[PDB]
C-alpha cells in the first residue's frame, strides 16, 4: 500500500516519465547544430540575443525550475513527510532534489541524446559536447550515469520508490529531528527492497545496486554544483534564477 | 523566509 501510494503520486506529479518517454523516443524536433538549435529556440521557446550557451543554460535552469515544484508535490505526497517538522522538509528537499533530477533524467536519455521541452525536442549528446568550455563538460557525466542506471532496466514503479527513497534521507546536514526521519526512510527502503525483489526475480544484487547509485548521485551532484560555481563568477550573462540559487547556496 | 518554504506551503 506504501508503495502503491508513492507510485501513484509519481504518475500525478511528473509530467514525463520513463512509459511516456519510450513511446515518443520509438515525432520530437532533433537539436544537432547551430542551425536547428536557432530553429527550435524559434518554434517551442520564442520568447527568448545571448550567446548560443547561455541561451540553452536558461532553457535548462527554466526546466529544473519546474521538476523542483513537482517534486516538492511528489514530496508532500510521501506518507509522514508532511509530519515533519517544516524546516526538516526544507532540508529534505534542498538536497534530494538533484539527485532526484538526475535520476528521472535518465528515463529520457539514451545514447544519442535526451528528449527536451516536455517531450517535443531531441538534442544530441554531441552537440552538447560541441560547445564551448565550461557548457560542454555539463552534461556529459549525466550521460554516464543515465547509461549504466538504465542498463538496471528499471519501470516507474521502481523509480517512484527510488526517488522517495533520495527525499526521505536522514543524513542530510542541519536536519533537527533526525530520528524521525530515519524511520520513515527505513520504512521507504523496506517496501523498496521488497518491491525489487517482485518485480525484478532475475537480478538478486539490484537492491545494493541501487544503494550505490544513489551514493553516485550524491558524488555527481556535489560535482554538478561544482560547475554552477565555476560558471557564476566567470561568466558575464550566466544570472542564477533565485529558487535554484537558494538551492545551491551552502550545499557542500 | 524561502523560495523552498513558499513552495512547501501549497
Ligand atoms: C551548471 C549550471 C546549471 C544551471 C544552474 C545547469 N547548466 N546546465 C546546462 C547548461 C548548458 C548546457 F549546454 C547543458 C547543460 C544544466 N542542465 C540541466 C539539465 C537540464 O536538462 C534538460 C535540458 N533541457 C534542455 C533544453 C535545450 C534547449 C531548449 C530547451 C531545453 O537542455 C537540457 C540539457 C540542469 C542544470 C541545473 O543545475 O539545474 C543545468
Amino acid at each position: 500500500s506504501l508503495a502503491k501510494r508513492i507510485y501513484e503520486a509519481y504518475l500525478k506529479n511528473f509530467n514525463m516519465n520513463k512509459v511516456k518517454a519510450r513511446v515518443i523516443l520509438s515525432p520530437p524536433f532533433v537539436i544537432h547544430d547551430m542551425e536547428t538549435l536557432c530553429m527550435a529556440e524559434k518554434t517551442l521557446v520564442a520568447k527568448l540575443n545571448k550567446e548560443a550557451e547561455v541561451r540553452i543554460f536558461h532553457c535548462c535552469q527554466c526546466t529544473s525550475v519546474e521538476t523542483v515544484t513537482e517534486l516538492t508535490e511528489f514530496a508532500k505526497a510521501i506518507p509522514g513527510f508532511a509530519n515533519l517538522d517544516l524546516n526538516d522538509q526544507v532540508t529534505l528537499l534542498k538536497y534530494g532534489v538533484y539527485e532526484a533530477i538526475f535520476a528521472m533524467l535518465s528515463s529520457v536519455m539514451n545514447k544519442d541524446g535526451m528528449l527536451v521541452a516536455y517531450g517535443n525536442g531531441f538534442i544530441t549528446r554531441e552537440f552538447l559536447k560541441s560547445l564551448r568550455k565550461p557548457f560542454c563538460d555539463i552534461m556529459e557525466p549525466k550521460f554516464d550515469f543515465a547509461m549504466k542506471f538504465n542498463a538496471l532496466e528499471l519501470d516507474d514503479s521502481d523509480i517512484s520508490l527510488f526517488v522517495a527513497a533520495i527525499i526521505c534521507c536522514g543524513d542530510r546536514p542541519g536536519l533537527l529531528n533526525v530520528g524521525h526521519i530515519e524511520k520513515m526512510q527505513e520504512g521507504i527502503v523496506h517496501v523498496l527492497r521488497l518491491h525489487l525483489q517482485s518485480n525484478h526475480p532475475d537480478d538478486i544484487f539490484l537492491f545494493p545496486k541501487l544503494l550505490q547509485k544513489m551514493a553516485d548521485l550524491r558524488q555527481l551532484v556535489t560535482e554538478h554544483a561544482q560547475l554552477v560555481q565555476i560558471i557564476k563568477k566567470t561568466e558575464s550573462d550566466a544570472a542564477l534564477h533565485p529558487l535554484l540559487q537558494e538551492i545551491y547556496r551552502d550545499m557542500y | 523566509p524561502s523560495l523552498l518554504k513558499k513552495l512547501l506551503l501549497a
